[PDB]
């Protein structure tokens, strides 16, 4: 069977008190009473200023030190023209053709 | 020179700036998650320029910018390594992370700790880009322990739940068992090669390198959820869906695979390490993809899916083809993050429902989620000329055509069939069939956050495999002459998996009640492995 | 994949092992067999930074393909013919390796017939 | 997501489930309609009515409370107790 | 709190057993202590060694995360039988069959990996042939010495 | 606020597999009481879901049309 | 207007989500058929596989003794 | 077995609980709705086939072999509701269920942000502290000697009095704080 | 017919298949009534002090204080020298020490024998 009438009246009274509690958990339209207190700024303050700072740090403190920024040498092909020496790399042999 | 290294460090400093923003606050933020999403968008756009000038030439360098500690022969400098692996993993991780956070503005919108959530997620991103830009083993150990600790903090996000803290502590335990092997590897390289820097490790070229490679394989077994140490990744679906989408699909769980890819000049001179990786990876991709065949929680199914793909990565490291494994990482990231995002959209639409036995009818009910999840499942199975074709099938083309363990190859092909089996299982129970969920349909996916976040990874899952696979320089020679039964192996076994599992799916509409035998009870209880070792080993 | 069953389920004496081969002289059966001609100069690929797997007898097409792939930026799909040249030359090198394997198989069949005729005669 | 339910809405959904049930005539069903005493229903039918409520609203009622809901007014009151409606 | 509610020595007389069962707030007939060998348990009850997962999950507990009541004598390993740790819950498959299936699957798979490592698969091709004395200077050969000539031939 | 529910008499099981369930119960002498509560899952806009080959081939018509138009464009442009 | 939840029936669809879903389905099929047209060799094969049994003894150097 | 109000499950309650858990494991085995609907009517008919059985020992015997049938035909992972224990969303928001008494320990400048709320909370505290001694003396004479036998609490009796041991039931946190 | 569930220490017997749930004898009735009485009495004595508005503090559990005083403060006076406890104090107290001692001594004697012969690979080992 269901509940005893003591249990039913107890759930009735507890449910009334719970619904009054939850109804009192609602807020006023004046609550909360708060205390009395540039379109591309993100691209400027988060990109351009960090690029400035990091390029200054890398140029005048990191590259001034030996072997800190070690760049891999660029891949040289037959047919290249060197900007430093000025000598054009002689090309490959004529191919033993296959098609 | 002046542009490459500058924008390299600008990406990382730009990721660290919202940590200073969230720590230097007094007021209530005007949508700090929008600020972090805009920040990671900008960090992706910043990191794309060194990627383009690496595609142009192949310009690698090292930024050893801050001399930190000199222990008598060990100059620990803050040293960043911009090679092919950093240049192809950092923009993919940033793109996936930006998609996950625009997903997270919607999925975690009712959270009153949304600022702490995006702070922890950005801390995870910072630690992972420490992990993949590291040039010495100490900084890589910083990034390694960092993604382990953010794994703890983001699995136990709803910390009032006991199972979330349980899964977080479990994940910590298996990752520290991997850390045993990683600290073993650091110890071997310091005592025998006097270095943690990768340059001197590659130059000195050790021959008796069985012990450090076993240490690295144990580190990857802990981190990438391989066999023996896998169950924390099925437990790790307890956290939020962007946690299991960002971390445990595409960004954290590839770190052990990334560790073994980073050490390819040592693994290419050792047949024993290649054999151990091949056997363990075939074991993992069999076992986890088999355990995916019998699950009903959708996040468990996609967790076993991503662990099976990590086992496939371990296989294609074991066949001495590291760049194909790394291309499978950079391919896998897009559609597996998208599959977790679509599963989370299904979960949030059905009022936190993760069980596929109470899904269905979502073909036209969630049409954008239906479209994106079908494209993700096809790119998982290796549909031709989607993104998952441009690495995974090639893996099979080099797994057949090499001096290889034959049983590992056969288990790889069985796992390839199992992927199609659980993919059409996902499509059949989730998107197909009839509605099995409750009666107040609050199904909705009309937020521009959700649409744009799935949309950018969908453009990725359509185009990024082609674009990345054509933008690489060839670091290997591709095996392109093979017999026709051996060229058509992966596609045929995938279609056979499709058809056999369509038979398995059409058995469900028959009105016949069968008792489950030892196969279903074996696989449904996670191959019996998280049952014993989580009850018997902490008891002793 | 017939050679797996022919080496494992048949007899092993006639199928050539992968590890230690060629077990025969290069000119055993070859009168005036020419040497392979190398097209790429050694310093030209020492300056091309090629992978040591890729420094085979056909890396000159790979050097041309990498010069194309560098020069044709950003048009990353404008080097299909150099790629197909290099893939065709890799295909010919693979056919030459197949010819090596088939030469070893037919010489082991020749040795089998030779020892059987020697046993049946003497 | 998860709309705020009201007692009128919960009552209409409970009576909408129980009017879709072939052993309840929809003109005799009221809020005080007992199941074993105003509808003459079986205890097995009461278990199936509570299970239909569970499949309806998306949560499980324990058996110590499922064995004691014997009219739809108590069902709406228990869902109000376990959902905190009229806040 | 005072002295006669704290744990004391192991009980010997049955009236000490009854006073301890009143002390530990439980029935006398269900009061069973640990075996007196000197491990230091005292008069502490042997609870039936079931974890907190099998406790009633819907019940109004005093400690709902631990599923336990006030004054009830806790298990000796109450820190160990938490729901973050080792469970006692029944599985639909028996323990011994799980041990057999897991050990047999691991052993059979690793044995088949060993068999396939003994019997490799490969391609009907020869070795990859390399120019310049099989790449002597590229593999790190010293330039003062000269190796044997590794010359390959057309086929 | 107040959400209106639809009719409870429109959800009858003629045309649904609940009819086949009730026929297989009547063939052994049983009755289904819960057909009308299960009636909405098989009717309305949740009726006639696609097959798996119908799910994979979503958007195949317009994709095939775009394929034919673009291949015609590159075939008429290459001259 | 947002998507109001409905009861026991098919929910309200925005036109935009449906046309974007159909557009990405058609984009998938356009890309698959386009790359299957232009390449046709990453799936089927790039070069013809020869037969080692058909090779003569003169090109392999097998004098019959 | 373990009940708050009573001390045992009756035979009728055992049959109800076994029937309900049997249908839940059945629906776990019978994913689709019509197939479960047919098998649910079959299981209902099988429970109806032994309904009017008068011998209690024979009924306990049939309930014993019914428990064996239940254990033989169960699902390894049954369907669990999310807010139900064992579910994926169970005790998720218990990190947000802050108790009420911490509201008694705020700074006044953050109590002045919500004036009406604390001004309305003070009369709840007044009602509690002037109802407490009345409900204590209602407990100590209505509870029999030797402690209360069952865990059931009595309701109030007088028009103007509150039920005993009520405060942390009424002021318990919401399901979605 | 059907498989019996065989119990385990780590996977105990369920509530349903245990026979002592299906006993209806009078001593089971009286033991359940006594456990209900003690549990209801302790529940009432708890949630009086729990709901007590004068108390602003910690409802002390004598069971929790009893458990904490058992885990630490009953260790030494209830220790008696016998066979089982002394053999476990020797097996678990100094056994693994002897094990790791002979393992580490064997390993370092092997390594020092290889080093003094000049046979160990110690080429780039200058950090130690
Ligand atoms: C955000 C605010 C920034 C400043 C804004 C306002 C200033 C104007 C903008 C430009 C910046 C300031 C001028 C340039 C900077 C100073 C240049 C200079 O001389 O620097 C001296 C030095 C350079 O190093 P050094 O080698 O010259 O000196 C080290 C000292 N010895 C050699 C004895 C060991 O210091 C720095 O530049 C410090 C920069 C640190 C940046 C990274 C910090 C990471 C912290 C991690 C801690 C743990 C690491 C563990 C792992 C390490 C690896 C194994
Ligand atoms: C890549 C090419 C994919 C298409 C070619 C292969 C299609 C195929 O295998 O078809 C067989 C089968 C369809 O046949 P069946 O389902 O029996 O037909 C009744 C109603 N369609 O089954 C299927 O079509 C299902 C498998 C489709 C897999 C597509 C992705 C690969
Ligand atoms: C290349 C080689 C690769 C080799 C691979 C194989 C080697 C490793 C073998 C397996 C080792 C790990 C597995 C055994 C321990 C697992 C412990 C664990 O994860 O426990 C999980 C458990 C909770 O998990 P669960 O019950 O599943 O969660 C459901 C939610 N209630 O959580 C708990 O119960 C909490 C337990 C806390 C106390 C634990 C005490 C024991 C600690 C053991 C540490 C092991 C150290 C190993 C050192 C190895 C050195 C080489
Ligand atoms: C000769 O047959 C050896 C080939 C390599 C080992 C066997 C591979 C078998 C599986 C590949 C073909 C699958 C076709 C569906």
């Amino acid at each position: 069977s269901g509940y005893t009438p003591d249990e039913k009246l107890r759930l009735q009274q507890l449910r009334e008190l719970r619904r009054r509690w939850l109804k009192d958990q609602e807020l006023s339209p004046r609550e909360p009473v708060l205390p009395p207190r540039r379109h591309s700024i993100f691209a400027f303050t988060h990109v351009l200023i960090p690029v400035w700072i990091i390029h200054y740090y890398l140029k005048y403190h990191v590259t001034t030190k030996p072997y800190t920024i070690v760049e891999k040498k660029p891949r040289i092909f037959p047919g290249d023209t060197i900007l430093e020496t000025g000598e054009v790399i002689p090309p490959m042999k004529e191919f033993p053709d296959q098609h | 020179m002046n542009l490459f290294s500058s924008l390299t460090l600008v990406t990382l400093i730009l990721l660290t700036m919202p940590i200073a923003a969230i720590n230097f606050n007094t007021h209530k933020f005007t949508n700090y998650p929008l600020y972090v999403k805009t920040t990671i968008s900008c960090a992706f756009i910043t990191s794309m320029i060194p990627t383009m000038m690496f595609i142009h030439t192949g310009q690698e360098m090292i930024i050893s910018n801050w001399h930190w500690l000199t222990i008598q022969t060990l100059k620990l400098s803050l040293s960043f390594k911009m090679d092919f692996f950093s240049m192809m993993f950092v923009p993919v991780a940033l793109f996936v992370t930006w998609s996950i956070m625009e997903f997270s503005m919607w999925y975690m919108h009712s959270d009153p700790n949304i600022n702490q959530f995006f702070k922890y997620l950005l801390l995870f991103l910072i630690t992972m880009l420490i992990l993949v830009t590291a040039n010495n083993l100490f900084q890589l150990f910083i990034g390694w322990e960092g993604v382990g600790i953010m794994s703890f903090l983001l699995i136990g996000w709803w910390y009032g739940r006991t199972d979330a803290n349980t899964a977080a502590l479990q994940a910590i335990l298996y990752n520290r068992i991997g850390d045993i092997g990683f600290i073993l590897a650091m110890a071997w390289f310091l005592i025998n090669l006097n270095t943690w820097d990768l340059q001197q490790i590659f130059m000195l070229n050790p021959n008796d390198s069985n012990l450090p490679l076993m240490g690295l394989i144990l580190a990857a077994t802990g981190k990438s959820a391989q066999f023996g140490l896998h169950p924390w990744l099925p437990s790790a679906m307890e956290g939020p869906t962007p946690v299991s989408a960002l971390l445990h699909s595409s960004t954290m769980v590839v770190a052990g695979i990334f560790l073994l890819i980073r050490f390819y000049p040592l693994t290419e001179n050792n047949k024993f390490g290649q054999s151990i990786m091949l056997c363990l990876g075939a074991m993992t991709t069999l076992f986890t993809a088999m355990c995916a065949l019998t699950q009903n929680d959708i996040k468990k199914i996609i967790a076993f899916s991503t662990s099976s793909q990590l086992g496939l990565m371990m296989v294609t490291i074991g066949i001495n083809q590291p760049h194909l494994a790394f291309l499978h990482i950079c391919t896998h990231a897009f559609f597996k993050a998208m599959l977790f995002m679509c599963s989370g959209s299904i979960i949030h639409s059905l009022n936190d429902e993760q069980d596929i036995r109470k899904m269905g009818g979502l073909f036209k009910a969630m049409p954008f989620t239906t479209t994106a999840l079908i494209i993700g499942s096809l790119a998982l199975t290796g549909m031709p000329f989607l993104t998952g074709f441009y690495s995974k099938d090639l893996i099979i083309e080099s797994a057949n055509t090499s001096y290889t363990n034959a049983w590992a190859l056969l288990m790889t092909l069985v796992a390839t069939s199992f992927t199609a089996i659980y993919s059409t299982r996902i499509i059949f129970f989730a998107l197909l069939g009839q509605p099995r969920f409750p009666t107040l349909i609050n199904i909705n996916e009309n937020n521009p956050f959700l649409i744009n976040s799935i949309k950018r990874l969908l453009i990725g899952s359509l185009f990024a495999g082609f674009i990345i696979s054509n933008n690489i320089p060839p670091m290997t020679i591709p095996q392109m002459t093979m017999p026709h039964y051996l060229k058509m192996t992966a596609l045929t076994v995938t279609i056979l998996g499709f058809i056999l599992a369509l038979e398995i799916s059409n058995t469900t509409h028959y009105l016949k009640f069968n008792y489950p035998s030892n196969t279903f009870k074996f696989s449904n209880l996670l191959g019996y492995y998280p049952t014993i070792m989580h009850r018997l080993t902490p008891y002793m | 994949g017939a050679h797996l069953a022919r080496r494992y389920l048949g007899d092993a004496s006639v199928e050539p092992e992968p590890l230690r081969m060629p077990t025969f002289p290069p000119d055993y059966g070859f009168p005036e067999r020419k040497e392979r001609e190398m097209v790429a100069t050694q310093q030209e690929m020492n300056d091309a930074q090629l992978v040591l797997q890729q420094r085979d007898y056909c890396a000159h097409y790979l050097i041309r393909f990498l010069k194309c792939k560098r020069d044709s930026f950003p048009n990353f799909l404008a080097c299909k013919h150099e790629q197909h040249d290099w893939d065709y030359c890799e295909h010919l090198d693979y056919v030459k390796r197949m010819k090596e394997f088939e030469r070893e198989r037919r010489l082991l069949q020749r040795k089998k017939r030779r020892e059987q005729r020697e046993a049946d005669m003497a | 997501d998860a709309p705020p339910l009201t007692l009128e809405g919960i009552k209409d959904r409970v009576l909408y489930v129980l009017k879709l049930y072939d052993k309840i005539d929809p003109e005799k069903l009221s809020v005080n309609s007992h199941f074993m005493k105003d509808l003459g229903l079986d205890s097995l039918d009461q278990v199936e009515i509570i299970m239909a409520m569970e499949d309806e609203f998306g949560f499980e009622i324990p058996d110590i409370d499922a064995e004691k809901l014997m009219c739809p007014q108590e069902i709406v009151d228990y869902i109000a107790d376990k959902k905190d409606v009229y806040e | 709190i005072t002295k006669d509610m704290l744990p004391g020595p192991y009980p010997k007389t049955p009236e000490e057993r009854a006073a301890a069962a009143k002390k530990y707030n439980m029935r006398v007939e269900d009061y069973e202590p640990y075996p007196d060998d000197g491990m230091g348990y005292g008069d502490y009850p042997k609870l039936p060694d079931r974890s907190q997962q099998e406790r009633d999950p819907w019940y109004d507990w005093d400690h709902p995360d631990l599923r336990l009541n006030w004054g009830e004598p806790m298990h000796w390993d109450l820190d160990m039988y938490i729901r973050n740790r080792v469970d006692t819950s029944p599985t639909p498959v028996n323990w011994n069959l799980m041990c057999k299936h897991l050990f047999g699957f691991v052993a059979f798979m690793l044995f088949m990996f060993w068999v396939g490592e003994t019997y490799p698969t490969y391609q009907p091709v020869g070795p990859k042939q390399y120019p310049y004395n099989n790449l002597y200077l590229e593999r790190g050969g010293d330039p003062n010495k000269e190796p044997e000539p590794v010359v390959h031939y057309e086929i | 606020s107040k959400m209106e529910l639809p009719d409870y008499k429109q959800w009858k099981i003629e045309g649904t597999p609940l009819e086949t369930v009730q026929e297989k119960l009547a063939a052994r002498g049983l009755r289904d009481p819960w057909g009308r509560n299960e009636a909405w899952r098989y009717m309305g806009g949740f009726a006639n879901n696609v097959s798996f080959v119908g799910a994979l081939l979503k958007g195949f018509k317009w994709g095939f049309a775009a394929f034919v138009v673009a291949v015609g464009a590159e075939y008429y442009l290459e001259s | 207007a947002h998507i109001e939840p409905r009861y026991r029936q098919f929910p309200q669809l925005t036109r935009s989500q449906v046309i974007q879903a159909e557009f990405f389905s058609a984009t998938m099929w356009f890309w698959i058929l386009w790359r299957f047209w232009h390449d046709s060799d990453a799936v089927l094969g790039h070069f013809p596989y020869p037969d080692p049994s058909q090779w003569t003894d003169e090109e392999l150097g097998i004098p019959p003794d | 077995a373990f009940l708050p109000s009573a001390a045992y499950l009756t035979h009728q309650q055992k049959v109800l609980q076994l029937y309900k858990r049997a249908l839940r494991h059945l629906e776990s085995r019978c994913v689709h709705r019509d197939k479960y609907r047919y098998f649910a009517c079959l299981l209902r008919a099988r429970f109806d086939e032994h309904k009017n059985e008068k011998d209690m020992v024979k009924a306990t015997q049939l309930l014993r072999e019914a428990e064996k049938e239940f254990w033989h035909g169960q699902h390894p992972q049954p369907y669990i509701f999310p807010e139900s224990p064992g579910g994926t969303s169970y005790e998720r928001y218990e990190c947000y269920k802050v108790p009420e008494w911490c509201l008694d320990d705020w700074h006044p400048s953050e109590k002045a942000m919500y004036p009406d709320y604390f001004a309305k909370r003070e009369q709840w505290k007044k009602l509690r502290r002037e109802s407490w001694e009345r409900e204590v003396k209602q407990l100590q004479e209505e509870t029999p000697v030797g402690g209360p036998r069952t865990e059931a609490l009595p309701p109030a009796r007088k028009q103007g009095d509150l039920p005993p041991l009520w405060w942390h039931i009424v002021t318990r946190p919401r399901e979605r704080p | 017919s059907f498989p019996k569930y065989e119990p385990s220490r780590l996977a105990s017997l369920p509530t349903t298949l245990d026979p002592a749930e299906y006993d209806i004898s009078s001593e089971t009735r009286k033991a359940q009534a006594e456990r209900l009485a003690i549990r209801s009495r302790l529940k009432r004595e708890y949630q009086l002090q729990y709901n007590d508005p004068s108390r602003r503090g910690v409802v002390e559990d004598p069971a929790l204080i009893r458990w904490t005083c058992a885990r630490s403060a009953n260790v030494y006076p209830n220790f008696r020298p016998n066979t089982k406890t002394s053999l476990l104090g020797a097996l678990f107290g100094i056994g693994p020490l002897i094990f790791w001692y002979y393992v580490f001594k064997t390993d370092r004697d092997r390594k020092e024998k290889l080093i003094q012969e000049g046979k160990l690979d110690r080429t780039f080992n200058i950090s130690y």
